């Protein structure tokens, strides 16, 4: 017969259904998630929090009596704990936990299913974007975690204590797979540890994939046996099918290449995969967070970057670009620092200036090392060492190519300046204020690298950041 | 050639006092001191020789000093490294090495192709003083 | 030795390296983007659009040689047009357009690596939004299209002349699969014609998916012996890695599912190679825009629906959520009006009111049914033929399950509503306006449609449309 | 059961009046008008059998009247269908199905369950009519 | 593409004769196709021949030679100086000499070339055969012992001939296109199909070499005519010449 | 053995009034001009190294000659070429490479024979003189 209760149909509103409840105590097995919420004028704060932790778990627009053949009361998320965004009477910190029964077990596709699913796109929310998430300890280790990780990586490298340098062959587009292995070559032989194809480099009419990895190769070897030193060149695996970047996965690893690449544009599931398929092929696997900025540029409404770090970490990829301070993208200091920490760290403090809201064990998956490129160059290097350390893939494209005596002086000219400044950072001497006499000094030595300082001198990019810390 | 391995081989090589500065580096970061070496520097030779047993608990610099020019005075024409691990949890790894010595001449490496199926080539890199007997390179 | 020209080594500006041409004429084989920039103040606006172009076709920071190694002229991206927005004065339209060879034939992947790639961050532009695309009519015939097709969907299921019906079983999380499968037969029986899985329900500790499979196609054959109609349920197959998808959609094509489903988040080189699988084994394949809303609400940033529904024809989907105007979540009716055309029409017509900036022929790809759902309800009926018309799948969660006599009186209700509007509209009745008596008259004959119409007679979800028209 | 196949069937059972106005509809969108009948009403019976030959270009919805209601006259114990084709390029198909004559009793369809692997079921849907011969149907 | 434009057509009583003379194939249909699996720009880099024409050999006698024998001629002929020596259309695996072992001998004979003029050298290895899968076979132990070209015969038909392009394109082998059969409906100016019409459809399908004749030679090849089926298959973009037939 | 690799090596060696002549013609057709050398003539070394930056709009052939005869000086017992580029939308490739300096006596290949599965062999070629370190070569 019809029900009579708070099972009874109709549309009563999300705080009233459980989903607002500041008594509940966390879990250590609850996935939490911070939300950035902007309500609608006239919805209240609670309610629009209590609508965000309803509709990413269980409930829905009216009141369905089938909830009662669930255990109901655990399966939904609970708001626990609403405050006021320190500058801003419009949005509001949402903290929701969720219970680890509602996640399949090493799956980001089901993850980001719940919490990014439908919520950001519902009416009574103006704006809103995922901040952090707590990952707990339980779920972490369904995760496979980084193929190599920093630590193994270095030591099939045989490359310690420095940052490694890579460097984008450019033109983006365009240029031969003969041509492209003639860029590799130089900047290899050169001083730079990596180069790679620009993610937008796949097969086209220009250039099918084929000839580039067959030519790169060549170049790769010869390079390896002018300096004595391991050389790699990321191949570009990115394709429109799962079958196609199998096959030119399967073809890097036939040749031999110490590392492949794969655009966050190929989206999770096909990530998931390739990682899986780089830990069982011993291939150090390079994350290019393509159309990332679409959704992380603004502080209303989004998801931030950190959080994409955790679950790429999570993922399995072994190196994702995390922002160069000072380089031609966007990169505030501090929050940059935050993603940084969420890459490397073992354990993540709670640390409102970066953003970091939860303290997080990462269940001892292994560390993602992160990647610093885009419009940077040498004579920035006393500040890249400062804000971005010791692990850390620098990349200077523009800054190697770019440089009027030839792609191999552009290279050494990087190299040459990363030695001389971790040298000094080793010796205790502060070179962040010497850095600019360091290079000097180190130029007086090495012509390729004065001219580079002479070039770009004065390029610097000054701009407003936008993804901004709120407690500064 | 001039042998790229190492954390600072772009540079000069070190001066005992730049590397006893390195050092002070290591013990400040409480790192287990070993000094390695070898007349195969092939970048895919992964264990060198050990000159004895690492120094764990270092506080005086000029005991490590005394160790490399030890192993100089003995291994006069071979590569020597000086390498930092670092046992704390997250790393259990190596975070430095440099060459601290290096023999008077490389002749560099040798690059086999050999052809395989279609345009695939198979590769052999390998130096040249090791086709020479190791008591007689360098 | 040295250069001495345009390609002497030196930073000088996007615009002065050919990314800015004024007086290019589009050819026919062009892809062609609009952008919405807002620059940084003191970036002109011309440069902020050189720059774009420039970073998503061949450019760098800094003049590299390499060019002169490719018909540089010809790959070059070109930035042919900048308006101001109707009422911003910091936001500019930049027709940008780019050369057929740029791109890998068939792959979104590389698509969006160069449109979407690294722009959306560049420190110069403050915001950013992709608005729409012209895609041409010899790179459209490099995709598949639609696996099935609007046309030859409903041949298969013998349904024509109406909106086809569906629900997602609620609680969104938490049921076993025998109690999904009840939930599924009640509802088909009672009258819809489709039910699906929510898009957060995979493989979880309450449910993993091979009893769901099951236990639904047993539900789903007996609700079509029961009704003579062709019946379906949406099988999801959403999965962490590509293996464990194709097996999940192996199994439900070895059941005789006729639709399966999956989740936007899963990215772009899993969904093409479902797409492909779908086409090949005469499957529908449903995707769920999970995610979209991270980018697509906010006017200043991100990327406009419209654009995904390029991309999603192109990549071969048969049905995509497409919005509902009075739902709860995001839609405003002009802007949700070129969201349908876009997915439903041959060719479109330039209309700057819907946002569609471009003229574009759909080179006879199939057409993908639009799927309206969230929180709706029968006696919205009248106004959702009005917005959304004939193809369309109507999904009622809430507005079936949510019943007081139980789900198979809420799907009579939804179904008896659907019928006698379209019958009235058919007999040229105004329907806007007459909706309530036609529904009131109905429920006359239909207990369960009067008791639907009462209980959520007041429901409705006034909210200011974030994502609107610039001309209006 | 009463079948719900067809764009009208949870409503009544159209009048000739509710009919001609479909016929209408039917005329202005310049549709073919098919008229189709069948005593095997299984979902998937793809073709029903043809009345006749599709009209055209129908100005006079009597026409169409006229027709339905000779095969009503000659098959009064058969499901009878109209079709409304569009033959514009993007289509190519049916756009409006709906039931004109159902049989004065409908038993409804036999389920069977043949056991296959492990928990998996092949079905036959089957009509309990369609068990008797053609001729002997409703 | 065909089974519409030659399908029938020509054997319609009412039309006493019929020649298919060219086509435009539009813009938009051109990019659904693979075209050459190598082409003339990747093929000279993979060999380091630029600047002069490339030069070739059938071995003769056209049929009867063993396969020892067969790779005698060709060592001596690339030792000589010929870039490339080939397998006569004809030859395929006879009792004579079965293909395995012209295969193993030829490629021997290829690489002591190579080691003696440090020159990349190649044989066209004729992989033509009765059914797919035994062209399969061929193609594939031609890829295992590293031949960097294989050939085929047109009369293998088309749908043998774009498999053979789409797996030359995966596995980085030159292939050389025979057009054997060919002059049997093109060599009548009544009736048929001119040449420049299979230029393109092979352009196409992903050939990297056709025969197109020579002009001075003893096959038919009017020098006008000829410089016409030359552009279809060199050029990026072909100007209507009523002189040429284009 | 004279390594016949090259536009013009079945000739005898280009004067520098014939290489003159080429030159004329590379600028005729708006080539961007490179000089590149090594002393590994394997047949697959695709990257000789480079004589600085490629020459790219080139108006008087003698500044290539002097360029040419400065690689001379600097590496007499290399192998030189002089190659031209297009960067012409179908080419974008090198149209002409052409010997223009040999080492005083060239060695020749080894060829290994691996014996691999059944009758087949894997070939490697590899050069004489890159037996010796390159510092050591012709
Ligand atoms: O395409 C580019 O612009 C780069 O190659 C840099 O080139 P340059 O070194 O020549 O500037 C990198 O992919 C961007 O750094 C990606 O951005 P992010 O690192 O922020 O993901
Ligand atoms: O999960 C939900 O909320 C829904 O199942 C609707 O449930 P109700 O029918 O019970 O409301 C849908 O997936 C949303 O419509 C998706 O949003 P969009 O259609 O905008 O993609
Ligand atoms: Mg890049
Ligand atoms: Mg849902
Ligand atoms: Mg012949």
């Amino acid at each position: 017969r019809i029900k009579n209760s708070r099972y009874e149909s109709g549309v009563i509103p999300y705080a009233k259904m459980g989903y607002w409840n500041p008594d509940y105590q966390v879990k250590d097995t609850d996935v939490l998630a911070l939300f950035r919420v902007t309500p609608q004028p006239g919805v209240d704060p609670i309610e629009a929090a209590a609508a965000v932790a309803g509709e990413s778990s269980t409930a829905t627009w009216t009141v369905v009596w089938t909830d009662l053949l669930t255990a109901a009361d655990l399966y939904r998320a609970k708001a626990y704990k609403v405050d006021q965004v320190p500058n801003n009477p419009e949005q509001y910190f949402a903290y929701i936990a969720y219970e680890l029964d509602l996640f399949e077990e090493g799956s980001i596709a089901n993850l980001t299913a719940s919490i990014i699913g439908n919520v950001f796109g519902f009416k009574a929310v103006k704006a809103l974007r995922l901040e952090d998430m707590r990952l707990p300890l339980a779920y972490l280790k369904t995760f496979q975690g980084p193929a190599t990780g920093v630590i193994l990586e270095r030591e099939r490298l045989d490359k310690f204590g420095r940052p490694l340098l890579g460097c984008t062959t450019k033109p983006k587009l365009g240029l031969s797979g003969k041509n492209y292995g003639r860029v590799v070559y130089e900047a290899l032989k050169g001083g730079l540890d990596f180069v790679k194809d620009d993610e937008n480099i796949n097969s086209q009419p220009f250039m099918r994939w084929r000839e580039r990895y067959l030519f790169t190769m060549e170049a790769v070897n010869k390079a390896s046996a002018a300096t004595g030193e391991v050389k790699g060149h990321y191949l570009n695996v990115t394709a429109a099918t799962m079958e196609e970047m199998y096959a030119r996965a399967n073809f890097a690893k036939e040749l031999g290449s110490v590392i492949i690449m794969i655009d966050l544009v190929i989206g999770y599931t096909a990530i998931q995969t390739m990682a899986k398929w780089a830990r069982d092929n011993d291939m150090i696997l390079h994350l290019h967070r393509a159309g990332n900025s679409t959704y992380s540029r603004q502080k209303n409404h989004g998801m931030n970057f950190r959080v994409i770090c955790k679950w790429m970490r999570m993922a399995g990829v072994d190196h994702i670009h995390a922002g160069t301070v000072v380089g031609k993208l966007e990169g505030d200091p501090i929050i940059t620092r935050g993603f940084y920490k969420t890459l490397l760290l073992p354990k993540l403090e709670r640390n409102l200036q970066e953003g970091l809201f939860f303290d997080m064990e990462w269940a001892s998956l292994r560390k993602v090392m992160p990647v610093a490129s885009g419009g940077i160059h040498a004579g920035q290097m006393h500040q890249l060492i400062h804000y971005l350390g010791e692990d850390v893939v620098l990349q200077f494209g523009g800054g190697t190519i770019g440089h009027p005596d030839g792609i191999q002086a552009g290279a050494t000219a990087n190299r040459v300046a990363l030695e001389a400044m971790i040298l000094a950072r080793n010796e205790n001497r502060d070179y962040l204020t010497e850095g600019p006499e360091i290079l000097r000094e180190a130029a007086k030595t090495c012509g390729a690298l004065r001219t580079a300082l002479d070039l770009w001198k004065d390029i610097t990019f000054n701009y407003t950041s936008t993804d901004t810390s709120d407690f500064v | 050639v001039r042998i790229t391995q190492g954390t600072f081989s772009f540079l000069p090589d070190l001066t005992d006092e730049q590397i006893k500065k390195q050092i002070d580096y290591m013990i400040s970061k409480k790192l287990a001191i070993g000094i390695e070496y070898t007349n195969d520097i092939h970048p895919r030779n992964a264990y060198w020789e050990i000159w004895g047993l690492p120094l764990f608990d270092v506080t005086d610099p000029a005991a490590v000093l005394f160790e490399i020019n030890a192993c100089r005075k003995a291994r006069s024409n071979f590569y020597i490294k000086v390498v930092g691990f670092s046992s704390v949890r997250g790393i259990e790894s190596t975070i430095i090495s440099f060459i601290v010595n290096r023999p008077k001449h490389e002749p560099g490496f040798n690059l086999m192709r050999q052809e395989d199926k279609s345009r695939s080539i198979k590769y052999t890199i390998h130096s040249y003083e090791s086709y020479k007997p190791e008591d007689e390179r360098y």
